[PDB]
């Protein structure tokens, strides 16, 4: 009677959702961002790029850390529901190890 | 008119035209046999700034 | 005795008495989130090289803390830290206090449970005043989660009884 | 406007275009900080902050 | 039918949509609840069986 | 009494030739006992369906339909062309419509700047209007029920099975093709004891 | 020599107020009308409006 | 004999008017204008630009 999933499955409290950034994807989308932050910051690697071109990298990597996308929250919420409710109607049942 | 007391917000107009079962008093009555009046209006945002 | 090289002496010897237990109050939880110099609900850990504070170990309440550590944001060292929580705990005491008037309640239950995630919450900034009606002990602890079926869910999930 | 409750839409404006990047404690998980300002359109929402 | 037939009690619609009379803004895209209300009940049915 | 034989029946042909003699039933003397249903044109809508869908999930939704039970499909043309149909012979009109839609449809001006008929035309919904929509996105399954429990099965495709489809609207409105096999002109039978189909059911 | 009923009956009379709430069927439709106001009247219910 | 009004009012002293910066609206304008630019000086938003 169970499934494993290979991320965190935390149950949703309502039925009307919006937009949240409290998930695991979201913070390794974080996490991946400010390292390249950290990275272009570097004091070995800055003095080979124009002032314009920092500038322009470092905002385009907040664009992408702070994009409103809903699929980390998805993920976390109601596709292991979905795969709970088709597995039983499977023509080959599930088959896992841990 | 309040500026940010939340206690003295109104929230309803009602008007009354009848009586309920044997009350006669209006002061006793008017609580419970009255109508609510009121409707919103939209405006432009870009136009009044 | 020996056993795979961990010597072992040749005496025995155990403890005989238990201690009593006593509940947990309002007036205990808000001498707790007073943090007076004499008594934190904290207690530094010091190098033993060095004689310097490096870690910090957690009693109740403050034992709600289970997200990332960037999301409270906590300032580095321990003085700065201690500081930064008797200003944050002071203003979730007078919320709560709000709530709870101490000439009512001061000899009430309060739930442990509901306190540890409150704080959790209040520190990691998070919706927190759904749990506010929960925190005086109505019946049982256990019962009183397993009732309220819809709450944050990310610290009580029921799973039938 | 007239709205009393015009105060607090102009609060939330702010707060809506500024999620994940600055974050602030609501009351519930319905009325959260991605909430539509609009949304906020009787005294008893509010929020405590 | 037989009971129908015998009883003085009859059933007249309009009473209904007269005493709504109510309408909402223009620009308001939500339905007026009187709109919607009198949608649901429809009026002009005359088959009470 | 339904009973499926596994070859194409006609309601004239069928009778005309000795379907039951050629798979060797005995002579029931007068013919009044029995009755052919048709299938040809519930043939060539399996042929469409199977051009868009799989052929199992078609087959298996068309096996729960009950061939005793009479039920069409009400085909209507898109929402515009709808409302413009609606404009005109405003006699059409259902009491489900909104009764501000109503009004401004009685209008009987042009109504293409008025801007409150058009943020309407924006809000409505052809949902709103009919309940039982097929909406070109309905399981086969759920059409098979549909036209199960009820009589008339509102519909914005043509791409159904089941039974026979009828116009709602003159074919000016309707820009779809002209599938004058299955589709009858906008204006508008009991069972014997034995019923003769082709395909068989499990209702 | 009875005859069973679901509901109350009372001894006819044409001159009996249209508002009593004495009658069980009146009460009702009061009561039902009572508690939607409790329902929509903080908008806790319904956001998205 | 009473009239509100939900912006303070001071009635003016001469016949001849002139640009004047002393008002609730004025000063509303100015507030909003400087909070602006704590946002873009803020070290958290200016490196991006």
């Amino acid at each position: 009677e169970v499934l494993l999933l290979p991320i965190d499955h935390q149950p949703a409290n309502v039925t009307t959702p919006t937009l949240d950034f409290t998930n695991e994807l979201t913070n390794w989308r974080a996490r991946v961002c400010e390292l390249m932050k950290n990275l272009v910051d570097n004091q070995r690697y800055q003095p080979g790029w124009t002032q314009s071109l920092v500038s322009s990298m470092r905002g385009t990597l907040d664009k992408l850390k702070l994009i409103k996308s809903m699929t980390p929250m998805y993920l976390q919420q109601l596709a292991p529901v979905e795969l709970a409710v088709i597995a039983p109607m499977l023509p080959f049942p599930p088959f896992q190890v841990p | 008119y309040v500026r940010l007391d939340r206690d003295r917000v109104p929230t309803m107009v009602g008007v009354t035209r009848q009586s309920r079962d044997t009350i006669t008093q209006p002061a006793l009555s008017l609580s419970t046999t009255n109508t609510t009046v009121g409707v919103p209006l939209a405006l432009d945002a870009r136009a009044i700034t | 005795a020996n056993v795979w090289g961990v010597r072992l002496a040749d005496s025995l010897s155990s403890p005989t008495i238990e201690t009593r237990t006593r509940q947990y109050t309002l007036h205990d939880l808000c001498s707790d989130l007073d943090a007076n110099p004499g008594r934190e609900p904290w207690k530094p850990l010091r190098n033993q090289r060095t004689n310097n504070i490096v870690a910090v170990q957690l009693f109740r309440p403050l034992q709600g803390l289970v997200l990332d550590t960037q999301l409270y944001g906590f300032p580095g060292a321990f003085d700065d830290w201690e500081r930064f929580m008797r200003e944050k705990l002071r203003v979730l005491k007078y919320e709560v206090l709000r709530i709870y008037p101490i000439s009512n309640y001061s000899n009430e239950h309060v739930n442990v449970f509901v306190a540890n995630a409150l704080v959790g919450a209040f520190l990691s900034n998070q919706a927190f005043y759904d749990l506010l009606p929960l925190l005086i002990i109505n019946d049982t602890m256990i019962g009183d989660l397993l009732g309220t079926g819809a709450s944050l869910s990310q610290f009580f999930q029921s799973h039938g009884d | 406007t007239t709205d009393p409750c015009a105060p607090v839409k102009a609060f939330m404006t702010l707060a809506n275009m500024m999620v994940g990047f600055e974050t602030i404690p609501m009351d519930n998980q319905i009325y959260t900080q991605s909430r539509r300002a609009s949304a906020f359109s009787t005294p008893h929402t509010w929020p405590r902050c | 039918v037989l009971l129908q037939r015998i009883s003085p009690l009859q059933i007249d619609p309009t009473i209904i949509s007269n005493t709504m009379s109510t309408v909402s803004e223009s620009t308001t895209q939500t339905l007026s609840p009187a709109s919607s209300i009198l949608g649901k009940l429809r009026p002009s049915n005359s088959d009470f069986s | 009494a339904y009973i499926a034989v596994p070859a194409v029946v006609d309601s004239r042909s069928s009778e005309a030739i000795g379907l039951l003699e050629s798979f060797g039933v005995d002579a029931g003397a007068d013919a009044n006992d029995v009755s052919y249903q048709d299938h040809d044109y519930v043939l060539d809508q399996l042929q469409y369906m199977l051009d868009g869908y799989e052929a199992g999930d078609v087959i298996d939704a068309l096996v729960h339909k009950n061939w005793l039970h009479h039920s069409v499909y009400c085909l209507l043309p898109p929402k515009s062309q709808l409302l413009e149909y609606w404009k005109s012979n405003p006699s059409a009109i259902p009491d489900n419509v909104d009764r501000r839609l109503r009004k401004r449809l009685m209008l009987k001006k042009d109504l293409r700047k008025d801007d409150e008929y058009n943020q309407l035309a924006r809000a409505f919904k052809i949902s709103d209007v009919y309940a039982p929509l097929i909406s070109s996105t309905t399981s086969p399954m759920t059409m098979i029920q549909n036209l199960n429990q009820g009589e008339i099965v509102y519909t914005t495709t043509d791409r159904v099975i089941g039974a026979r489809i009828l116009l709602y609207a003159p074919r000016k409105y309707y820009a779809s093709t002209l599938s004058f096999t299955m589709t009858k002109c906008i204006i508008p039978v009991p069972h014997s004891r034995f019923n003769v189909g082709t395909f068989p059911s499990i209702a």
